[PDB]
């Protein structure tokens, strides 16, 4: 009926452990600090910054992950985890308790307990992105979600054909109302995308992702309109690409329907729909204003014309896109480029687009103070001739392919 | 009917032998406990005697003799 | 042809990190000292004492594991590892460099990765005992054993069928020549105990343990006299319990032939050995000196009478020994305790212990000075009455079985 | 033949226009490096000219220089 003094002590000095955690977690603090400013020292700032140079050269790993541990950064991006492993995802999970919105791009190794540690350990979390975490089963899933119930705002997942049906649900499920946004790309199971309208429901929601869905017909008109009459007054990131089975009809009754006036996009894009016309985009961007458009994609939508592309223009997103992509619009001629005269446009891409040709790209470099690199890969009538004003350097030319 | 005790050093110890029963280690007589400072047996014959009462209030264990006292405890088995 | 200047300053980095490891690993140093310091201080020679209270408390686990680390400690003994993970057998081993002996008692989380873990980051380990590893299949106790080629001197492997006669064989192929101690303890796959002569070649070999084997015949005499012939000149442990097919033939052309008159013996076991008789081990006992034999048990070695154990007293073993087990030795009369007037004995099991009355514990407790416990459980003729002078205290009364 | 280099610190920097191709961030001119120091472009430009010169001695790199110097290779595309 009385404690041994045995248990006592052990109580005591169990106690003290966790007390001495804390002291512990703190001396981390300086020696992480110590090997960032043996370097040159490196702000928060910049962190994401570097975590992109290593991610480029293939040099993010468990070694170089030392570099962002124990900092107050809120948001990390890594583009390539490819050589992080499972203890290598529990140690970051462990030493950054500061993240709110984290992103794991090429992430192979994060495993089960990987996944579990990130939503237990990281209290803050509200956002996660995944690219490729081809090991976590349709039941792992299942137990992220419920650990995340309530908690996660934004969950995005690629190229991984384990994330299932069942997995879609049990994320609608205990996260469908606290979801603003969601992307969804390459997964071969997923086929349930008409569960949509009925969970995303937050009076928020501002970015939706669907990308290569595997049977095309599995996202159709119906669902993408009922989806808009949704989310179409907050939204301010449209992707939809591959999705084949789309028509004008999700142009004509959903955004045209359900996208105010005062549009709040800034990133739109519709790749491979060939099914979408010159008119019905004509008609929708006529109707508002894209005063916020940062980034627009149309590549192979293959039966735009020029009026589509200079409607986008005259409402709006002249002023203030930064990047667009044309690639593989043959219908195009010179007139849709007459019209491009943007301030602020640093990147264009113009793969495959026929009418493309010296006296193009020397009226672009004119009209585009800011316009620093424009892809004419395929554009055969762009010579060596091509008047290049400083700033601007041409990709995909020839010597690219010979 | 007591029972002494002996520390390390040459300060001595008196335990109710009822108390000093709840230790199988401990059937004397007379016990020397080297190794042990005398700050520890203090507080064994503390935790013996509180023993004993209440066989109800925590037993207070100083942070800094945590150590050293578990290693008394699990030599007296108690 | 020229490296990048990313990738040099990547090196670069990589290379100061490396450094720095060294640095954080001092670092590490101070931060566990702290622990101990905080809780009072413990010295190197407690920190046995220290787990041993922690392993009968169940107190053992990831968190109270790092009172132990960043030590000059070499010896570690573990007697209860079944609350460590996996990841607490990867930190020990390296936040423990220095060590050389490790034995960890059940340790039923140890896994492939922390196996290989103790393998290759204790670059002085040549001693490991386990009790209940039962994760690891033969082909990973193969990998282990290439990685410890030359450096194993001591090994004992307990509880666990997959320990199979394939990874005793790839034991022996690779260590066989530098191991000086083995264990082998209820292990069922195993049968190939014929193997050991043949390997078991090192001229400095002196601890050998067998217990239990899974067909009682594959530990025949045949295999234990021809080991014998091997390493008794430098024997000091020999254990066979349960070697049930063992008999005479052992005794006087195994030990009597082969262990030298000037005896190194420290530990002797042969329990259960129900066909060994009184008269092999008086013959076998007059003929050595025991003066160096500090444990001895025959527990259930149900023929030996008085005469083993007088001879056994009167040839060295009476001023060496600190525990004797003679538990089950129903043959015994009161004639044998008469001898048993021992300095340094402290230990004496006389459970099932027919003859043992109060006379006898009386008779004991005054001819062993330092002997503080007896069992007498079950012998139905101790009552109590049983004079207990000052210090001794005797265990299995009937108030333990009621 | 040369091309010009500006810091965020007011000095300047020259570098041959075939050295400076290697860059292909630098068509140029004159450009303006904001966001590095002067020590930091120096070394840039030590390593534009080590290129085109064996493109082995190893080119030394500054422990305290490692990080930034990294990010302006990135950006620099070298
Ligand atoms: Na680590
Ligand atoms: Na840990």
């Amino acid at each position: 009926s009385v404690s041994s003094l045995q248990s006592l002590c052990i109580t005591k000095i169990s106690e003290n452990i966790s007390k001495w955690q804390k002291e512990a977690d703190e001396s981390s603090k300086l020696v992480f600090n110590k090997l960032r400013d043996v370097l040159g020292g490196v702000s928060t700032a910049n962190l994401n910054n570097l975590a992109k140079a290593l991610s480029k050269n293939r040099a993010l790993n468990d070694h170089t992950l030392q570099l962002f541990l124990k900092t107050d950064l809120k948001r990390l991006t890594f583009s390539d985890c490819s050589k992080i492993s499972f203890d290598g995802y529990k140690t970051l999970a462990i030493f950054s308790p500061h993240l709110t919105e984290l992103s794991l791009q090429m992430c192979g190794q994060l495993n089960h307990e990987s996944l579990l540690y990130i939503a237990e350990k990281l209290p803050n979390l509200k956002s996660l992105n995944l690219d490729g975490p081809f090991l976590i089963n349709e039941d792992t899933w299942e137990k992220f979600f419920v650990i995340m119930k309530g908690r996660l705002e934004e969950f995005h997942i690629s190229n991984t054909h384990r994330f299932t049906d069942k997995s879609l649900s049990n994320l609608l499920i205990n996260c469908g109302s606290t979801l603003v946004s969601l992307g969804l790309s390459r997964l071969d199971s997923i086929s349930n995308y008409a569960l949509l309208p009925q969970y995303l429901v937050n009076d928020e929601f501002h970015s939706l992702c669907i990308e290569y869905p595997f049977n095309e017909e599995d996202v159709n008109d119906e669902i993408i309109i009922n989806l808009l009459g949704q989310i179409g007054r907050t939204l301010r990131k449209l992707v939809l690409n591959g999705c084949i089975d789309l028509t004008d009809s999700m142009i004509i009754n959903g955004l045209t329907a359900f996208i105010p006036e005062k549009c709040p996009l800034e990133v739109l894009s519709l790749e491979e729909s060939d099914q979408i016309t010159t008119d019905s985009l004509s008609y929708f961007f006529s109707k508002v204003e894209l005063n916020n458009l940062i980034e627009c994609s149309f590549r192979r939508c293959l039966q735009l014309g020029d009026m589509a592309i200079i409607e986008l223009l005259l409402n709006g997103a002249r002023d203030s896109l930064r990047s667009l992509n044309l690639n593989s619009l043959k219908e195009l001629t010179k007139e849709a480029f007459v019209a491009l005269a943007c301030p602020n446009l640093t990147y264009l891409d113009l793969g495959f687009v026929r009418c493309v040709d010296d006296s193009v790209i020397q009226m672009l470099g004119e009209q585009n103070p800011n316009l620093t690199v424009i892809d004419v890969f395929g554009d055969n009538l762009v010579t060596e001739k091509a008047t290049m004003r400083p700033g601007l350097t041409l990709i995909g030319r020839q010597s690219d392919s010979i | 009917d007591f029972v002494t005790l002996v520390s390390k050093d040459d300060k001595e110890y008196e335990i109710s032998r009822s108390a000093a029963m709840i230790s199988p280690t401990l059937k004397a007589g007379r016990i020397e406990l080297k190794q042990f400072d005398s700050h520890i047996l203090e507080k064994a014959v503390e935790y013996l005697n509180y023993n004993l009462k209440y066989s109800i209030p925590e037993f207070e264990i100083p942070t800094e003799m945590s150590l050293e006292l578990l290693l008394a405890a699990d030599y007296l088995s108690i």
